């Protein structure tokens, strides 16, 4: 679904899906090459 | 004949070794992502 997502971070709008993708364990937060955020880590639990 | 068939030959081994020939074409898709790259950042900087 789309909605406003802010945890800690920022506020804006988008969908989140659940990938394959992979972040270090130490790392919540990560961009693509246009400064946008494309990725959230779950605060609480575990997730990408 | 030998003439014709050989010159058309060269082409295949121009274009595989030599990249740069095609560079023309290049610049319009990096001109097009540049430009469209630049105006995006333009989003982060605060503007004063």
């Amino acid at each position: 679904k789309c909605v406003n997502f802010n945890f800690n971070g920022l506020t804006g709008t988008g969908v989140l899906t659940e990938s394959n993708k992979k972040f270090l364990p130490f790392q919540q937060f990560g961009r693509d090459i246009a400064d946008t955020t494309d990725a959230v880590r779950d605060p609480q639990t575990l997730e990408i | 004949a030998n003439q014709f068939n050989s010159a058309i030959g060269k082409i295949q081994d121009s274009l595989s070794s030599t990249a740069s020939a095609l560079g023309k074409l290049q610049d319009v898709v990096n001109q097009n992502a540049q430009a469209l790259n630049t105006l995006v950042k333009q989003l982060s900087s605060n503007f004063g």
